[PDB]
């Protein structure tokens, strides 16, 4: 779920 | 008197064996790289002239032309890569690390400014100018019980090198030049100067940057609350990086999420998502999805905080790259919330901008909106109201859009959007 | 910003 940067 | 030379006259003097002649010439450069007006670097490099400069450094017996060096180096430095890959090629580091024992604070000065330069050139000369010892030295012109003894200029050019040694990402700096460098940086986050604490968070956010190791080592220092105090800062120059750290670290663990959450970082939102700098609102915003896509207890959280109705406003109207992420926001939250969690996020008017993105020339946004248009019927499913679901859709004309998607140029789209079609209309 | 020109003391 979680997007980088 | 020493303003505005032809290049044949530096040339000729600085090859004279006389060093006051040659101090004159030095000057002479100096002055003609730090013109307001294109710098002529490429004809000082083709002259010829940075291995004397790259000399001068070393006449302790003149500091006068030490410093000169230093000033028209760092000019060159301050050019192109190719242009910096002079300096460097010229033995310029190990000869400005040494500079940065001068007894002469305006030419240290002029050392970190100049290796400043060279650290800020890419990964690789970052990697060099560590690799010949310069983070010793750096640091201990720091070593003074109150930092604010030291004068604002110096202050600032050297948090603004550290904050070079910090930057490039791949490969990111050694593991061991950062675990030395942070508690010097931690200290400048408490420096009281907007331009000090703009480059220390500018740093912070650069090490932030990257695997969750490394977020590890920036929030075990517990600068995580300090971080949310820059954010909510005035000067913009500051909230920009403090912004931009927070976000790094909430892309990592949901431990290291909430050590965010739980210094209260949420009670600024309500201001970051409706600042007027586009930048700010998407940054902002990005943050929000990667708090979203966290635990129940943390989506919580920003329910409690009331800021569900502002990534509604968000959705509704800001610029596209910010809607983007809202997408993002609101998709994340429907993948790991509550039924009730889902139903409040459609209470709070979720539906009715939602589709009127289902309109944009992305594809990229159109697959988050669908998916996230799902979670919400399943949500429905589970509560038995995809009857009175499937209206609000119609209603407001997102069925008229959602049909004209299954004729689209892309594979998972067309399938994703008659998919809905068949279990709900 | 990456690199800085020193135009004055």
């Amino acid at each position: 779920r979680k997007r980088k940067t | 008197g020493t303003v505005n030379w032809s290049v044949e006259d530096i040339v000729k003097g600085i090859n004279s064996n006389n060093l006051e002649s040659q101090l004159q010439a030095t000057q002479a450069a100096r002055k003609l790289l730090s013109r307001e007006k294109q710098p002529p670097i490429d004809n000082i490099i083709r002259a010829g002239l940075i291995p004397k400069f790259v000399s001068f450094l070393g006449k302790t017996d003149c500091s006068p032309i030490q410093f000169e060096s230093a000033w028209a180096l760092t000019n060159i430095a301050s050019g192109t890569s190719e242009q910096t890959k002079a300096v460097v090629d010229g033995g310029a580091i190990p000869a400005f690390i040494s500079l940065l024992a001068s007894p002469h604070a305006h030419i240290s000065e002029q050392a970190v400014w100049a290796l400043g330069n060279i650290a800020g050139d890419g990964s690789a000369f970052r990697d060099l100018v560590i690799k010949h010892g310069a983070i010793d030295p750096l640091l201990a012109l720091l070593a003074v019980p109150d930092l604010s003894t030291l004068a604002c200029g110096y202050l600032r050019n050297l948090t603004w090198t550290l904050s070079n040694l910090c930057r490039n990402k791949n490969p990111a700096p050694p593991l061991d030049a950062v675990e030395q460098i942070l508690p010097t940086l931690v200290r400048l986050l408490h420096h009281n100067d907007p331009e000090v604490l703009a480059d220390s968070c500018w740093a912070i956010s650069y090490l932030t940057d990257g695997p969750n190791e490394r977020i590890e080592m920036v929030v075990k220092k517990g600068v995580v609350p300090q971080l949310v105090k820059l954010l909510g800062a005035t000067e913009l120059p500051i909230v920009t990086p403090a912004l931009r750290a927070i976000g790094n670290i909430v892309t990592g663990t949901d431990e290291q999420t909430q050590k965010v959450i739980d210094a209260g970082a949420l009670a600024v939102f309500p201001s970051l998502l409706t600042n007027p700098k586009t930048n700010i609102q998407k940054e902002a915003t990005w943050t929000m999805s990667n708090i979203t896509a966290g635990r129940q207890d943390q989506i919580q959280q920003v329910v409690n905080h009331g800021l569900v109705p502002f990534l509604v406003g968000v959705l509704s109207k800001a610029d596209f790259k910010t809607q983007k992420e809202a997408a993002w926001a609101i998709t994340n939250y429907t993948s790991g919330g509550t039924v009730e969690q889902i139903v409040y996020l459609v209470h709070c008017g979720i539906i009715e901008p939602l589709m009127n993105l289902l309109s944009a020339k992305d594809t990229k946004i159109i697959q988050v909106i669908l998916d996230a248009i799902s979670n919400i019927f399943q949500a429905a499913e589970k509560l038995g109201e995809t009857e009175k679901l499937s209206i609000m859709i119609e209603e407001c004309g997102g069925l008229d859009k959602i049909e004209a998607l299954q004729r689209h140029e892309n594979e998972s789209v067309y399938k994703a959007s008659l998919n809905l079609i068949e279990k709900y209309f």
